[PDB]
C-alpha cells in the first residue's frame, strides 16, 4: 500500500496513504513487525512500531491486515497462555523454545491443529439470523463445552448454507450468511476490535455475589459479581496470593488473568501452579487451566500487548459474559499499563499531561472499569452473565496523589487493601476492618439474604466487634491496661477468634479455600451468640478468665470449626453450629454460676 | 437496532416453533401473533425495519427482552426435562404463572433449570463411576418428577434429589463410600417401594444391585453369608428391601 | 474534500470554508460507517472537525464530504421529559424522535437573561444541614466539592429524591410558585450509579418531567462534552419558556474536564497548571453563566453539580475556578462519613455567598442567617478547640474551649445526623439549633442581634 | 407484598387501554391538514434554496 519515507527511532513514517485508517494494524516492510497508524498529518502516515526497527530501509511497502487492530474469539482459549496481541505462546514454546516473542510474528492469534466437534443449534434454513442469537455450539473445554457458537456484530440477513454436525478445523467454515449478496464468511472463531465493547441488548444492576470461597471476605465486605473494585499493590504485599487463590478456590465456570506489567515470575508461578491443583467445582483433566484464560505479559515485551492487554481481556470478558458464562477479571496492574501507554505517548511525540501521563488515561481507565459489568446477551436469546473487574492499582512515579490511584479509586465503589505485614502473618486479604470497604453490601446482603441470609442482622456486629477491639485496643496502649472494663475482654477476645477463625485462611486443608454461605452465615451467628452469652454471663457477676475457662471447649470448637468438612448438615451448613448453639445456650447457665 | 429486533423475532417464532412442533399452544401462541405474523408470511428486514421504524410493532429492548425471556425460560425448562415430556397444559399454566412474575430472572426456576442442567451436563460426559449411574437415576427420578409436578410447585422431592444429585456432583473419586452410603440412606430414605420402576430399564437397575452386591461381595468370608448374598443378586429391579436385606448380610 | 489528516478524535478535512462555523458535517466512509459531527476550526482550503460517532477508523483518501447546512444546536422541546436518552441527543430505547421545536446554542446563552433582582426566594430540599448552614436561592449555583472515596453520588441522590417532595408544602408558604422540574445529565458514570438515580427519580415522581442524558466512558469526549450544555439548555429553555424552577445536576465535572484536557494536548493551545487546559474559564463560563432568574420574574435556572477532586488536593484549577466562580459551595469530609454521619457534609469551610439576602417572609425565618453564621463560627472554634482538646488535652485548655467543644461534639452529631428519606423543614432547624447554642453565655454569643439573641438562646 | 407481583399488570393494561381515545384524534386530526403540508413541502423542495 504505502511507501516508507523515512525511519527516526522506534517510530515509522510512511507516506503515499491512500485510505488506510488509523485504527487498523499492519505491518511495515518485509520483517512483519507489529504497528499501528496511530495518526496521520498530510500525505505521510505516523505509524507507531512496538518491536525491533532494525533492518528496516526507506522505499519499503507497507502491507494492512485487512482490519482494526483485535483479537480473535473462538474456541481453544482456555488452557492456553497468550500476550494481549494475541500471540501464541504455546506456538513460541513449541517452535522457539522460549516464552518471548522474537521480532516478526505473523502467525494466527488463535491454534488450528486441535479440531473441535460442531454441533448445529435450534436455527433452521428460511428463518432469519441476527447477531446475538445462539447458532451453534463447540468444545473449548477439556471434558465439556463452554464455547456456544453465537453470531458476531454487524452482520445479518439469512441462513443461505447450513453446515452439518462434525468435526472441523477453525479455518474452515462451517456456516455462511447471506445479506445483500455475498457479505462474508463464518467460521468456527470470529475477529473482534479491542478498542470497541462487546454490545448486548441491556443493562442491569449486579445483585449476585462472586463465588470465591473468603469467610471474612465474604462477610465482612461482599464484593459482588458484576462491580468494580479496586485494590492498592505494592508488588510483594499479596496481590498475587489473592488471584492465586481466587482462581484455584474459585468456583466460577470462566476466569480470565490479565498480567499488564508483571515481573514474568508471577506470571510463571502462577502458569505453572494451575495445572499442579484441582479445583473445588469437581473438575477433572485440568480443572484449572481448563476454566481459565491465561494472559500474561511481562515487562521487557512491546507495549502494544501491555496496552491490548486489558482490552483483549475486556473483549474475552465480554464475549464470555454474552455466551452466558460468569467469567472473573483479575488484572494486575493499570500503573503498567498507564506507564505503557505513556511511554508510547512520549515516544509518539503528543503533547503530556498532569504527571507525566497521557491526556486520555482518564477515559480509557474509566471506559475500562465502565465496560465490564453484570448484563444480559445481546440479540433474542437473553443469558445471566457477570464481568468482575477486579484490577491492582500499584505505585507509579513515586507519589500517591497521581490521577491513576486517585481516579481509580473514587471511579470505583469497592476497596481491598493489601498490608505487608498481613501477607507475613498469614492472612489473606490483609484488610481487616480498616484496610476495605463497600457500597454495594446493601444490595449483595438483600440477594444473599434473599437466598437464605442471616448475615443481614450479624453484618454490622461483625465489623462493630473489630472497630470495638481496634477502638479498645489504643485506649488500652495509651490509657493502660487496666482501664478495660470485662465488656471489652470478651469482645476482644470474640474478635480475635472471629478473625482467626475467618480472617486467617492460607489454604491448609481442603476446606479453607472453599467457603459456603451457610457456614460463613452460621459462623458469624456462632461468635455473635458466644459474645452475647460471654457479655450477658459477664453482667450477671463472673470474671474473665472464668468466663473464657467456663466456655473451654465451646470457644475452642468454633476456632477448629474451619478444619472440619463442610458438608455437616446437608451438603453446605454446618452441623456442628446448630448444636453449638444450644450447647453455648447450656453452657451459660453454667458459665455465670 | 433493526438487526435485534429482526433476529428477536425470528429467533422467537424459531423458538416458538421448535418448543412446540404441533402447535397446540394457543394460550401462548395468542400474545405472540403480532411477531409470528411476520414470520408466518413473506416479510423482508427492510419491511420489519421500516415499520419498526415508525413505531408500528415492538422495538423496546426491555420489554423485548422480558418478553422474550419467558420463551427463553419456558423452553429452556422443557428443553431440560428431556427424555420425559410434559402436558400442554401444565406448559401453558406454567407459562401463565413465569409471565405474571415481577422477577423473572433472580426466581430459583432459573436456578433449579441450571441446577439440573449441570447435573446433565456432568452426566453427559460422565466418568465410569457408580455416581454417575446413581446421579443419573436419580436425575431421571428428579426429571420424570419434575416433569410430572411442573417448576411451579416446590415439592420435597425434588429439592431432596436436587440436593442428593448436587451433592452426589460435588463429590471427588476418593469418596465412594460417601456415595453409596448416600445413594443407600437416600434410597431407604424414600417412601415409596421403588422410584426406578417404570422410569429407568432393567438394566440400569441391575446395574446399580450388581454394584451394590459386588461392594458388599468382598467383605463376605462365609458360606452362609456368601449364599445370602449370592442370593439377593438374581433381581433385576432395586428396592430397599434388597439393601436392608443385604446390609444385613454384610 | 478528502481528509488530510487525523490526529486523536479531531479530523483535519480539506473542505472549502464556505460553510458557516458550527455547521453539522457528515463523513461518508467505505467502511460501511457514517460519523457526525461540528467543525471546531475553519480555515482557507482546510478545516478542523470534532466527531461525536467513533473514535478511530477514519479513512484519509476514502472519506467523502457532505453539507448538512444546520448548525450545531440542540433541539429543546416540551416532549423530551419522559424518554432516556443519550448524550449525544439519541434514544436508547429505540423509541420516537427528539421532536425539537426551538434552536439553542451550546457555546453561550443566545438569549442573556440576566437578572437584574437578585434572589430572595429560599428553595427547600430536604436537607437541614445543607439549606441551614448554607441560604438557598432561586437560581443559585452551589457545587458540592468531593474527593476520592466518598459518597457523593448518595448525597446527589438524596437531594434529587428529597426535592420534589417540599414543593407542595412550600407552594403555600410563598417559596415557590411554579413547578419543579430535574435535569439529569451523566458523564462517566456506572450503570450502577445510572440505574440507582433512575430509581430515585421514578420514586420521587421526577421522571415524567425530567430529561436524561446517558453518556459513559466508551463513547467519544466531544459527545460527553455536549450533554451539559443541551441539559443546561433544555432547563434554561423549560425554565425560561415554561416559568418554572428546574434543579439540573450534571456529574461529574472531572470527567467533562478531562475531554476538555485531552481535546487541549492534541491542539495548538498552550495548557493551563497541573497538566489541565488552559481555556478551562471560557468552558466553565458557560456553564456557569447560565443559572439565575430568567425573563418575566417566574422562572429561574438552579445548578447542583457535583465536583470530584481528581488528585484529592485543594489546589487545582477546577475546584479553585469552580468554587470561585461559583456563589458558594459544599464541602465533604472523608471524617464526617468515615465516623458514621449521614450525610457527611463539613460545615467548616463550608460558606454561602447570599446569606442576609436570600430569605424572605413567609417561608424562612429573619434570625436564620445569623443562626447560621453562629453555628459555623461556632462549628470552626469548636473544630479548632476540639483539635486542641485532641492534640494538647481538655485540662490544659480553658474552660471557653470546653464550651465549644461539647457544641462541637453535640451539633455533629445532632445537626448533621439526619435518615436517607426523612425531610426537614427551615423553620425546625432555627428551634433545633436554638437547643444546642443554649450552652455558653450571652456575652460569649455575638453573631446576632441583641434582640433576637435575648428572646431567643 | 402479595399485590406487588402480579397486581402492577393490570397498571399497565389500564394505561394501554386508557389511551385508546387519546391515539385516534391525533391521526383523525393530523390526517385532514396532510395536504395542506403536502404542498408545502413539495414547493420548499421544488425551489432552489
Amino acid at each position: 500500500y504505502g511507501a516508507i519515507y523515512s525511519v527516526s527511532g522506534p517510530v515509522v513514517i510512511a507516506e503515499n496513504m491512500i485510505g488506510c485508517a488509523m485504527y487498523e494494524l499492519v505491518k511495515v516492510g518485509h520483517d512483519n513487525l507489529v504497528g499501528e497508524v496511530i495518526r496521520i498529518d498530510g500525505d505521510k502516515a505516523t505509524i507507531q512500531v512496538y518491536e525491533e526497527t532494525a533492518g528496516l530501509t526507506v522505499g519499503d511497502p507497507v502491507l494492512r491486515t485487512g482490519k482494526p487492530l483485535s483479537v480473535e474469539l473462538g474456541p481453544g482459549l482456555m488452557e492456553t497462555i497468550y500476550d494481549g496481541i494475541q500471540r501464541p505462546l504455546k506456538a513460541i514454546k513449541e517452535e522457539s523454545q522460549s516464552i518471548y516473542i522474537p521480532r516478526g510474528i505473523d502467525t494466527p492469534a488463535l491454534d488450528r491443529t486441535i479440531k473441535w466437534q460442531f454441533t448445529p443449534g435450534k436455527f433452521q434454513v428460511g428463518d432469519h439470523i441476527s447477531g446475538g442469537d445462539i447458532y451453534g455450539s463447540v468444545f473449548e473445554n477439556s471434558l465439556i463445552s463452554s464455547h456456544k457458537i453465537l453470531l458476531p456484530p454487524r452482520s445479518r440477513g439469512t441462513i443461505t448454507w447450513i453446515a452439518p454436525a462434525g468435526e472441523y478445523t477453525l479455518d474452515e467454515k462451517i456456516l455462511e450468511v447471506e445479506f445483500d449478496g455475498k457479505k462474508s464468511d463464518f467460521t468456527l472463531y470470529h475477529t473482534w476490535p479491542v478498542r470497541v465493547p462487546r454490545p448486548v441488548t441491556e443493562k442491569l444492576s449486579a445483585d449476585y455475589p462472586l463465588l470465591t470461597g473468603q469467610r471474612v471476605l465474604d462477610a465482612l465486605f461482599p464484593c459482588v459479581q458484576g462491580g468494580t473494585t479496586c485494590i492498592p499493590g505494592a508488588f510483594g504485599c499479596g496481590k498475587t496470593v489473592i488471584s492465586q487463590s481466587l482462581s484455584k478456590y474459585s468456583n466460577s465456570d470462566a476466569i480470565i488473568y490479565v498480567g499488564c506489567g508483571e515481573r514474568g515470575n508471577e506470571m510463571a508461578e502462577v502458569l505453572m501452579e494451575f495445572p499442579e491443583l484441582y479445583t473445588e467445582m469437581s473438575g477433572t483433566k485440568e480443572p484449572i487451566m481448563k476454566r481459565t484464560t491465561l494472559v500474561a505479559n511481562t515487562s521487557n515485551m512491546p507495549v502494544a500487548a501491555r496496552e491490548a492487554s486489558i482490552y483483549t481481556g475486556i473483549t474475552l470478558a465480554e464475549y464470555f459474559r454474552d455466551q452466558g458464562k460468569n467469567v472473573s477479571m483479575i488484572a494486575d496492574s493499570s500503573s503498567r499499563w498507564a506507564e505503557a501507554l505513556r511511554e508510547i505517548s512520549g515516544r509518539l511525540g503528543e503533547m503530556p499531561a498532569d504527571q507525566g501521563f497521557p491526556a486520555y488515561l482518564g477515559a480509557k481507565l474509566a471506559s475500562f472499569y465502565e465496560r465490564a459489568g453484570k448484563a444480559v446477551a445481546l440479540g433474542s436469546p437473553d443469558r445471566t452473565g457477570s464481568v468482575s473487574i477486579v484490577a491492582a492499582v500499584s505505585p507509579a512515579g513515586g507519589d500517591f496523589s497521581d490521577p491513576v490511584t486517585t481516579a481509580t479509586l473514587g471511579i470505583t465503589q469497592v476497596f481491598w487493601g493489601l498490608d505487608k505485614k498481613l501477607a507475613q502473618r498469614k492472612h489473606f486479604p490483609s484488610i481487616n476492618t480498616s484496610v476495605s470497604y463497600s457500597k454495594y453490601t446493601n444490595v449483595l446482603n438483600k440477594f444473599y439474604d434473599s437466598n437464605y441470609p442471616e448475615f443481614p442482622v450479624l453484618r454490622d456486629r461483625m465489623k462493630e466487634i473489630l472497630s470495638n477491639a481496634e477502638e479498645l485496643e489504643q485506649v488500652v496502649q495509651l490509657v493502660g491496661k487496666s482501664a478495660l472494663s470485662d465488656s471489652d475482654k470478651i469482645t476482644l477476645d470474640v474478635a480475635t477468634l472471629i478473625k482467626e477463625d475467618f480472617l486467617q485462611q492460607n489454604g491448609y486443608s481442603t476446606y479453607d479455600a472453599f467457603c459456603p454461605i451457610w457456614k460463613t452465615f452460621d459462623m458469624m451467628r456462632a461468635f455473635i451468640s458466644y459474645h452475647d452469652e460471654a457479655q450477658k454471663a459477664v453482667a450477671n457477676g463472673a470474671n474473665w478468665s472464668k468466663l473464657a475457662d467456663s466456655t473451654g471447649d465451646v470457644k475452642h470448637a468454633v476456632s477448629s470449626s474451619k478444619f472440619f468438612e463442610p458438608s455437616r448438615g446437608e451438603k453446605e451448613v454446618h452441623g456442628e453450629f446448630e448444636k453449638l448453639l444450644s450447647t453455648m445456650q447450656e453452657r451459660f447457665a453454667e458459665s455465670t454460676d | 437496532y433493526h438487526s435485534q429486533v429482526v433476529g428477536k423475532i425470528g429467533y422467537i417464532a424459531r423458538c416458538m416453533q421448535t418448543i412446540d412442533p404441533e402447535n397446540n399452544l394457543k394460550k401462548i401462541r395468542e400474545d405472540y401473533q403480532d411477531v409470528l405474523i411476520w414470520a408466518e408470511k413473506n416479510y423482508r428486514f427492510e419491511e420489519i425495519l421500516e415499520a419498526s421504524k415508525s413505531g408500528k410493532c415492538p422495538n423496546d429492548l426491555d420489554a423485548l427482552s422480558r418478553r422474550s425471556l419467558i420463551l427463553l425460560e419456558l423452553l429452556r425448562l422443557v428443553s431440560s426435562i428431556s427424555p420425559f415430556k410434559m402436558k400442554l397444559d401444565l406448559i401453558e399454566s406454567q407459562y401463565e404463572k413465569m409471565k405474571q412474575h415481577v422477577n423473572l430472572w433472580k426466581s430459583d426456576y432459573h436456578v433449579k433449570l441450571n441446577q439440573l442442567n449441570q447435573l446433565t451436563d456432568y452426566l453427559k460426559n460422565a466418568a465410569p463411576t457408580p455416581k454417575n449411574n446413581f446421579l443419573r437415576a436419580m436425575t431421571s427420578v428428579l426429571q420424570m418428577q419434575i416433569a410430572q409436578y411442573g417448576i411451579t410447585e416446590d415439592n420435597e422431592g425434588i429439592n431432596q434429589l436436587f440436593k442428593l444429585g448436587l451433592h452426589l456432583l460435588a463429590m471427588a473419586n476418593e469418596k465412594i463410600d460417601e456415595q453409596y452410603h448416600l445413594f443407600k440412606g437416600y434410597v431407604k430414605d424414600q417412601p415409596e417401594e421403588s422410584p426406578f420402576e417404570g422410569i429407568l430399564p432393567a438394566e440400569d437397575q441391575k446395574i446399580l444391585v450388581k454394584t451394590m452386591i459386588d461392594y458388599a461381595m468382598p467383605k463376605l468370608s462365609s458360606k452362609v453369608l456368601q449364599d445370602k448374598l449370592s442370593a439377593l443378586s438374581s433381581s433385576d429391579v432395586l428396592t430397599k428391601t434388597l439393601l436392608d436385606s443385604i446390609d444385613r448380610i454384610v | 474534500n478528502t481528509v488530510s489528516g487525523v490526529n486523536g478524535p479531531l479530523v483535519i478535512l480539506e473542505k472549502v470554508k464556505f460553510p458557516r462555523y458550527n455547521e453539522i458535517v457528515n463523513l461518508t466512509l467505505p467502511d460501511g460507517t457514517v460519523r457526525q459531527g461540528q467543525v471546531l476550526e475553519i480555515r482557507g482550503d482546510r478545516a478542523i472537525v470534532q466527531v461525536f460517532e467513533g473514535t478511530s477508523g477514519i479513512d484519509v483518501k476514502k472519506t467523502t464530504v457532505e453539507f448538512t447546512g444546520e448548525s450545531l444546536r440542540i433541539p429543546v422541546s416540551e416532549d423530551m421529559l419522559g424518554r432516556i436518552f443519550d448524550g449525544s441527543g439519541r434514544p436508547i430505547d429505540n423509541g420516537p424522535k427528539v421532536f425539537a421545536e426551538d434552536y439553542l446554542d451550546i457555546n453561550g446563552s443566545p438569549i442573556n437573561p440576566y437578572a437584574r433582582i437578585y434572589p430572595e426566594e429560599m428553595i427547600s430540599t430536604g436537607v437541614s444541614a445543607i439549606d441551614t448552614m448554607n441560604s438557598i436561592a432561586r437560581g443559585q449555583k452551589i457545587p458540592i466539592f468531593s474527593a476520592s472515596g466518598l459518597p457523593h453520588n448518595e448525597i446527589a441522590a438524596q437531594i434529587c429524591r428529597q426535592a420534589g417532595l417540599v414543593r407542595p408544602t412550600k407552594d403555600v408558604h410563598d417559596g415557590h410558585e411554579e413547578n419543579f422540574s430535574i435535569v439529569f445529565a451523566a458523564m462517566g458514570v456506572n450503570l450502577e450509579t445510572a440505574r440507582f438515580f433512575k430509581q430515585d427519580f421514578e420514586e420521587n415522581g421526577s421522571l415524567e418531567r425530567t430529561s436524561l442524558f446517558l453518556n459513559l466512558a466508551n463513547d467519544p469526549t466531544i459527545e460527553r462534552i455536549i450533554t451539559p450544555r443541551l441539559a443546561l439548555t433544555t432547563a434554561e429553555y423549560l425554565a425560561y419558556q415554561t416559568e418554572r424552577h428546574v434543579l439540573t445536576i450534571l456529574t461529574d465535572m472531572s470527567s467533562y474536564a478531562d475531554a476538555l484536557r485531552e481535546v487541549s494536548a492534541a491542539r495548538e493551545e498552550v495548557p493551563g497548571r497541573r497538566g489541565y487546559p488552559g481555556y478551562m474559564y471560557t468552558d466553565l463560563s458557560t456553564i456557569y453563566e447560565r443559572a439565575g432568574r430568567v425573563e418575566g420574574r417566574n422562572g429561574s435556572i438552579t445548578q447542583i453539580p457535583i465536583l470530584t477532586m481528581p488528585n484529592d488536593d485543594i489546589t487545582h484549577p477546577i475546584p479553585d475556578l469552580t468554587g470561585y466562580i461559583t456563589e458558594g459551595q459544599i464541602f465533604v469530609d472523608r471524617q464526617l462519613h468515615n465516623k458514621g454521619i449521614y450525610p457527611p457534609i463539613n460545615v467548616l469551610p463550608s460558606l454561602s455567598r447570599l446569606m442576609k439576602s436570600a430569605i424572605g417572609e413567609g417561608m424562612t425565618r429573619k434570625d436564620h442567617g445569623d443562626v447560621s453564621n453562629q453555628l459555623y463560627a461556632k462549628y470552626a472554634i469548636g473544630k479548632d478547640a476540639a483539635a486542641m482538646k485532641a492534640v494538647v488535652g481538655e485540662e490544659a485548655l480553658s474552660i471557653e474551649d470546653k464550651l465549644s467543644l461539647e457544641f462541637l461534639e453535640k451539633f455533629e452529631k445532632t445537626f448533621i445526623t439526619q435518615g436517607a428519606y426523612e425531610d426537614r423543614t427551615v423553620f425546625e432547624s432555627l428551634d433545633q439549633a436554638w437547643s444546642l447554642l443554649r450552652i455558653y453565655p450571652k456575652e460569649m454569643l455575638n453573631r446576632i442581634s441583641p434582640k433576637i439573641l435575648d428572646e431567643f438562646y | 407484598e402479595q399485590k406487588n407481583a402480579g397486581g402492577v399488570g393490570e397498571l399497565e393494561k389500564k394505561a394501554e387501554a386508557g389511551v385508546q381515545g387519546e391515539l385516534a384524534e391525533i391521526k383523525k386530526i393530523a390526517e385532514k391538514k396532510k395536504d395542506d403540508v403536502v404542498k408545502i413541502l413539495i414547493e420548499t423542495v421544488i425551489k432552489p434554496s
